[PDB]
């Protein structure tokens, strides 16, 4: 439980470029 | 990434921002990020606890399974 990696994670900025990914993860159910 | 024919270094930069730094906060660096992905919000049901694990990098941000990955989140 390092405080200093959730810190780092958002005292940075939340990659972005991940958002891609990071975010379309969320799909995964095809109608 | 439709009609692929093309290999970017750029995603390197996701992982540069990890990599930068100590490994140390590779796999938990994403998990924490699946915290607000879930979130309902735009994603009512979910599987924080699976998609946590699963996830993956991209694959891309760096491509090394050997350190690790998981679900990340931006600002």
């Amino acid at each position: 439980q390092p405080q200093k990696c959730q810190r780092e994670f958002q005292q940075e900025q939340h990659l972005r470029a991940c958002q891609q990914w990071i975010r379309q993860q969320l799909a995964g159910s095809p109608f | 990434q439709s009609g692929p024919q093309q290999g970017p270094w750029l995603r390197e930069q996701c992982c540069n921002e990890l990599y930068q730094e100590d490994q140390v906060c590779v796999c938990p660096t994403l998990k924490q990020a699946a915290k607000s992905v879930r979130v309902q919000g735009q994603h009512g049901p979910f599987q924080s606890t699976r998609i946590y694990q699963i996830a993956k990098n991209l694959p891309n941000v760096c491509n090394m399974k050997q350190i690790g990955t998981c679900p990340f989140i931006a600002i």
